[PDB]
RNA sequence: AAUUGAAGAGUUUGAUCAUGGCUCAGAUUGAACGCUGGCGGCAGGCCUAACACAUGCAAGUCGAACGGUAACAGGAAGAAGCUUGCUUCUUUGCUGACGAGUGGCGGACGGGUGAGUAAUGUCUGGGAAACUGCCUGAUGGAGGGGGAUAACUACUGGAAACGGUAGCUAAUACCGCAUAACGUCGCAAGACCAAAGAGGGGGACCUUCGGGCCUCUUGCCAUCGGAUGUGCCCAGAUGGGAUUAGCUAGUAGGUGGGGUAACGGCUCACCUAGGCGACGAUCCCUAGCUGGUCUGAGAGGAUGACCAGCCACACUGGAACUGAGACACGGUCCAGACUCCUACGGGAGGCAGCAGUGGGGAAUAUUGCACAAUGGGCGCAAGCCUGAUGCAGCCAUGCCGCGUGUAUGAAGAAGCCCUUCGGGUUGUAAAGUACUUUCAGCGGGGAGGAAGGGAGUAAAGUUAAUACCUUUGCUCAUUGACGUUACCCGCAGAAGAAGCACCGGCUAACUCCGUGCCAGCAGCCGCGGUAAUACGGAGGGUGCAAGCGUUAAUCGGAAUUACUGGGCGUAA
């Protein structure tokens, strides 16, 4: 009837660290002592709190999870490796959290790994993420010898005496230690002090800071996401994991402490609805993920922002505006997973049997009317040519697409109508490869994937005057018809202008649309490798009629002749699709994205001084882009991004054009 | 079997398809004996085994193994037959 | 389920007082009778046969305030009824209890009159009938509530009936503000310009 | 009184008559889609994949069969666990209950589905050669013994599934014996066949102190009846195809034996050479049948969701067993396909029961509540079980009812639209002024579905008894999921409630302005190249209304398969 542990005791946290951090062995350790004594989220009891942890891959592939997770949850753990410290991704994860403002707790793992240094890894913190970091907990040795650490907040010492997190014995600080602990302890006070004026004045007054006192400070500088604690230990040796969950309940904030989420109200969209984290209050959920379990069907996990939800009801999705039927609400644990009848505001939940529900969606009682703010995705970095092997597998693929599309947001499908291809969008080559495979065996679908085809336009590079003349009497009725055009290069951009210069009534002015209308016909066929002449100018200043034999029909056929003639003294040529590159990386690869830009037949437009990394603005030819984002990451350690929207057509390099001209005739 | 009473009705129903096997077998192991009798020739080794018949077959149809009317069809074939034979 | 658009325009389509309005003042003073409704309603246009049965159809669809469906399950019961199916309709169109209440005077209008039997005022042999459609017998006492009797518009609905001709089926006493449904109306005693026989034809394509 | 019953139109031509097809106006639907959407009642709701299924539930009950007594409360006893006997801790089927087991009955009902089947089906009308738990009539019994065995106990192998071995023990379990004809067999004489006891109470009577005896209640056995259900036979009727004409060899018949509850090539041996078919055999295709439903003036045509009867089926293909009844949805065995668990040594399963999932699809709902009522199983009863059934949820899916106000209100305002630039139309429509509040919301009160079953209390019967028990009165306290019920009263406020298609003709409704054979429209005829009542948009109108259109589908109109009720000189 009521929730077990208040809205005080809960703690939504999720895990976000870079590639082989030990997030994995960190909530298998976090679950395994929570437990004593798989999915999306998992549920488990410490200290008479609620947690619910989340895993977030590290991957930027997959930065989809990582963002979907942190719109839902309250706090976060960022693992770091103790050799390494922080590391690109670790970069993203925290800009992603920053945007979300989601209060963090450094984790520095791997204190046994050969090259541990703490020091070194904290001092990353402070460069490479610019952030108010400080240990509130310090390491006695390194590597192999690293078997104690020292709780700087309390003074005390923990010596774990095995690597299976048992027997650890409370001890005093080593007096050898006990210096550098104390000078630790100062810089702890000095960084929270910050936050804290009351703590600085009590700082400065030389007063010893209470336990709790400072305690009580670090909680709120973590809650306001101004001060970030940094812990340290080895997950795979259990040690410092207990510390960690103790840290969690001590820092990190409740539903209750997280800034409250505004959701505009359908009705009115400029009229905006704050929702707090009460129970009496509207039901207002956000479903995050949307899976397909083997046994009980599709599970849609939400967060419950603020009301309460009872199994075997309908609520009401206002994103989609139909309601849903909860029939069974399910809470996954360590091991089983248990049905719940009744979710309570700040808890995440898997509803099982909802229909037409996606990721970001707001589900809402039928008399509420509240949209909570949805998740914003990034847009693909990598666009590839996917097709069926066999016309078959192409009804499946459709499906396949659609279902992937769904599951994962920051997958995209769409047919480019042009060239009529099917192109697939993602955020890595890792990414797109696991979704063909998944394809190829989940849905069944053989399929091969490629470049993405270039549509490739033309235009006239010199000017002449043609004459058109049609006339077929051979056969009954006659037909004739005659005209004077001079084809002209336009300037680039400006499109077909063509110009009625006819004087005298030469040509009769009934005539003289379908005139146009046969040049726009021929034109948008190809003039050179059948690809639309674009940016020419047609002035028809002369020509011919026969009143009996004249016919629209013969002076649209006329036109075509005339522009057949102009591309035989016009000099046609291949135009390609230029697109405008922003580049923003560390100005240390700046070199090194310039020289990739002038290898693939692009300009440097030029560079600026943005932020702590320097963009670059270039065009380079769509074809020659393919397969920027895997070199980019290569060159700028996967500390870079850009952005392409078509410039401009340009005329494509002779040899190249030459290649497209052969390629077209067969 | 996933009811109780299912799973003890299995069990029930081969003890008594045991019994019943055992005492059918036995009633015509007799009433070959008289027919075989016949075959023989011997009419009064058909009629004395007739009248070790006639107790069994009735009894069986009284328990149930057989019907009244299948225990008067055994008695009245073997006696037309066995008063020919004589 | 009613219509509750402007009452003259659809007499003015139909060419005739439908008796929509409590007649205090003349139709003519309220609306142009005589032209139909709209832009080209002054322009008469010659009407067909199947337009002829129509306007006579809806004509007394309009006097009686009943919707298609509901008029065709009457045409129906008619039809099954023994006797002239033309008569019987208009008949069971004056049986309901709706039509009784405007006749015996306590509505000024059919349409007041409804909202009358909605708002639970009438009583039938001394049992509160919600329902129009309701279907008042020979020989039944038809009745006011106490506070439908206090109410003021059923006042000045009797007078009005006084001015109108009164309905030889119905026995009412005013003061008591209690009506006698006699018997069922004869057709001589019903209007002659209504021409139930179109409308039979019409339910009869 | 059941008796009402029969409509045309457009389209071949320069025009005409005829012929003939096409199209249209009407009903009906398990409907779907688009747009729209206030309430209530009643009903309906996978037509697709007899596709595959996670999870719970859908068949148990009886201690008045039996050995018991694990489990909880007692009953005495009791170291009384206990110390004030304050508290009440050991015992024992003792004893109300009661796990597991043995036994009985049910599980062959109820519920689902229509795959197969053109007839070992259905329907209609008959027939003889049968059987039938429970229920009910009549006439007699129910005597006296034996051998087992589960549970249990000891031991022991399993990951599990579950077992193995040696003792042990009871019965309404099992089996002889006795007796038995209104039974069966037989010409007759003869021969032969059955049982079960268990509860309630109590007086002479009694040891074996348990009982016994008396009586009451229930059950058992035999035979003959009833009722009910079921098996079997026959005739007629119940689709299409000859671009299917021959088919058959247990086949057709006979005799004898065996077999069945019973008739019978049912089966087998033998003998005969038959049997069937143009009145359609054989073969192929399609399909559950019916009462009925829809349409039609009728004759017909179409159709067989929901309801009721019948049949068939239960993962697929076989097979028996048990039983009154099955060749058995939630039983067994074998085989197969498929899936699952595992300790890898082996196991497990069948939603075409109710929900529900995935899939397929244009498309069809909740893993709901109660056994209150009806009905069913078991029981002495109380009671227990019941996805039957009663209700609730969702859905405008249909049918029906209702509301979204009523009256008044003219320079008839504004605005829009048209305009003959005068006005007109929108339009009493608005505003305004009076006025009533259903329904909705809020609050309050409050039917019936409830009959019985209990505790007894009295009388009658009951017999030894006034016991017991039964029956009938009588008294008393209770028995509802729906349910915040139907309904009534009060509350304040017109508040909270109108949409959709159409306007060239057919066919009710017409103008303005765009567009200019384009863009579009379109059931049919046809529209669109300078205004187009046909498109596009606006005003106005028309038809319907919480619906309105569209698509699909059936019949009608269609005398257009013409039995009713048509034609063949030139139109077939
Ligand atoms: C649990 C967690 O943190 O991330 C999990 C979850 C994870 C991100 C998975 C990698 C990858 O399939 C992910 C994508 C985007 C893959 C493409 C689609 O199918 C998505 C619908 C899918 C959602 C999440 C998922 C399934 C994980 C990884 C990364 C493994 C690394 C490599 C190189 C394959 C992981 O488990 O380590
Ligand atoms: N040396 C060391 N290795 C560790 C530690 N914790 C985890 N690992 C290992 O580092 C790897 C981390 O993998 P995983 O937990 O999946 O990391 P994730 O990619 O961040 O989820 C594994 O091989 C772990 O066994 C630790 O404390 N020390
Ligand atoms: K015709
Ligand atoms: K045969
Ligand atoms: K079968
Ligand atoms: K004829
Ligand atoms: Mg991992
Ligand atoms: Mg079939
Ligand atoms: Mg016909
Ligand atoms: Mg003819
Ligand atoms: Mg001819």
């Amino acid at each position: 009837m009521a929730r077990e542990f208040s809205l005080e005791k809960t703690r939504n946290i999720g895990i976000m660290a870079h590639i082989d951090a030990g997030k994995t062995t960190t909530t298998e350790r976090i679950l395994y002592y929570t437990g004593r004594i798989t999915s999306a989220a998992t549920t488990a009891a410490w200290e008479g709190h609620r947690v619910n942890i989340i895993d977030t891959p590290g991957h930027v592939d997959f930065t989809v999870e990582v963002e979907r997770s942190l719109r839902v949850l309250d706090g976060a753990v960022t693992v770091l490796d103790a050799q390494s410290g922080v590391e690109p991704q670790t970069e993203t994860v925290w800009r992603q959290a920053t945007t979300y403002g989601v209060p963090r707790i450094v984790f520095v793992n791997k204190m046994d790994k050969l090259g541990a240094n703490f020091e070194y890894s904290v001092s990353t913190l402070h460069d490479r993420l610019q952030a108010n970091a400080a240990p509130i907990q310090l390491p006695i040795g390194a590597e192999d010898e690293f078997e104690a650490i020292i709780d700087l907040v309390e003074m005390k010492c923990f010596k774990y005496t095995n690597d299976l997190g048992t027997e650890i014995e409370e001890i005093e600080i080593p007096e050898d230690h006990l210096d550098r602990a104390e000078e630790a302890r100062a810089s702890l006070i000095e960084a929270v002090a910050e936050t804290s004026d009351e703590l600085m004045e009590k700082y400065l007054g030389d007063e010893e800071i209470s336990v709790s006192e400072l305690k009580e400070a670090i909680r709120q500088a973590t809650t306001n996401v101004e001060f970030y604690p940094v812990l340290c230990g080895t997950a795979f040796k259990n040690k410092g994991v207990q510390l960690m969950l103790d840290a969690v309940i001590d820092y990190l904030p409740s539903p209750l402490d997280v800034k409250p989420i505004i959701g505009h109200r359908a009705s009115n969209p400029e009229e905006e609805v704050i929702a707090k984290a009460d129970d009496s209050a509207e039901f207002a959920a956000l479903a995050f993920k949307v899976m397909t379990d083997p046994y009980v069907g599709k599970l849609t996990f939400f967060r419950v922002y603020s009301g309460t939800m009872t199994s075997g009801s309908y609520v009401k999705n206002s994103t989609k505006g139909k309601r849903e039927r909860v029939g069974r609400l399910l809470q996954m644990h360590a091991n089983s997973r248990q049905e719940i009848d009744t979710v309570y505001s700040g808890d995440i939940a898997a509803a099982v049997g909802l229909k037409d529900t996606g990721t970001g969606d707001t589900l809402c009682g039928e008399k509420n009317d509240i949209i909570l703010e949805s998740m914003e995705f990034p847009e693909p970095v990598i666009h590839l040519s996917v097709e069926p092997k066999s016309k078959a597998d192409q009804d499946k693929m459709t499906q396949a697409l659609v279902k992937l599309q769904e599951e994962d947001p920051t997958f995209h499908a769409h047919t480019d109508e042009e060239t009529g291809q099917v192109i697939i969008g993602g955020m890595g080559e890792l990414h797109l490869d696991i979704l063909v495979d998944r394809m190829k065996k989940e849905f069944n679908v053989e399929c091969n994937v490629g470049a993405p085809m270039v549509s490739y336009r033309e235009t006239f590079k010199s000017s002449a005057q043609v004459q058109g003349k049609f006339s077929r009497q051979s056969g009954g009725r006659g037909q004739y018809g005659d005209v004077h055009i001079e084809f002209t290069p336009n300037e680039t951009g400006a499109g077909f202008e063509f110009e009625n210069a006819i004087v005298g009534g030469v040509v009769p002015r009934e005539y003289i649309p379908s005139v146009e209308a046969g040049l726009k016909d021929a034109m948008e066929n190809g003039v050179l490798a059948g690809y639309p002449l674009i940016d020419v100018k047609a002035k028809l200043y002369d020509g011919s009629y026969h009143d009996v034999d004249s016919s629209e029909m013969a002076f649209k056929i006329a036109a075509s002749l005339a522009l057949k003639e102009a591309a035989k003294k016009c000099d046609p040529v291949i135009l390609e699709p230029m697109m405008k590159v922003t580049i923003e990386m560390p100005e240390e690869y700046m070199g090194d994205i310039m020289g990739d830009v002038t290898s693939r037949r692009g300009r440097v437009d030029g560079m600026e001084p943005r932020g702590n990394a320097q963009v670059v603005n270039a065009y380079v030819p769509l074809s020659e882009m393919f397969g920027y984002a895997t070199s980019l990451r290569s060159n700028t350690q996967g500390r870079g991004t850009y952005t392409m929207y078509f410039d401009h057509y340009a005329e494509v390099p002779k040899s190249i054009a030459e290649d497209i001209i052969k390629k077209n005739k067969g | 079997a996933n009811i109780k009473s299912a799973k003890k009705r299995a069990i029930q129903s081969e003890k008594a398809r045991k019994h019943n096997a055992s005492r059918r077998s036995m009633m015509r192991t007799f009433i070959k004996k008289v027919y075989a009798a016949i075959e023989a020739g011997d009419k009064a080794a058909a009629q004395k085994a007739f009248n070790e018949m006639q107790p069994i077959v009735d009894r069986q149809a009284a328990k149930g193994l057989i019907h009244k009317n299948k225990a008067a069809r055994h008695k009245a074939n073997l006696t037309a037959q066995i008063n020919k034979l004589a | 389920a009613r219509y509750l658009g402007p009452k003259l325009k659809l007499s003015r389509r139909e060419g005739t007082d439908l008796f929509l309005k409590s007649g205090v003042r003349a139709i003519d003073t309220k609306c142009k009778i005589e032209q139909a409704p709209g832009q080209h309603g002054a322009r008469k246009p010659r009407l067909s046969d199947y337009g002829v049965q129509l306007r006579e159809k809806q004509k007394v669809r309009r006097i009686y305030g009943v919707l298609e469906r509901q008029f065709r399950n009457y045409y129906k019961e008619a039809a099954r009824l023994k006797g002239n199916t033309g008569e019987n309709l208009l008949a069971l169109l004056e049986g309901r209890l709706d039509n009784v209440v405007y006749r015996m005077g306590f509505g000024a209008t059919r349409a007041e009159a409804r909202q009358l039997v909605s708002h639970k005022a009438i009583m039938v042999n001394g049992r509160v009938v919600n329902i129009a459609s309701y279907q008042v017998s020979p020989n039944d006492v038809v009745s006011i509530r106490e506070k439908a009797k206090k109410q003021s518009r059923v006042k000045a609905a009797l007078e009005l009936a006084e001015q109108r001709e009164k309905p030889t089926w119905l026995e009412v006493d005013a003061g008591k503000m209690e009506g006698t449904f006699k018997r069922k109306p004869e057709r001589s005693d019903l209007s002659a310009d209504i021409n139930e026989h179109l409308i039979v034809e019409l339910y009869s394509k």
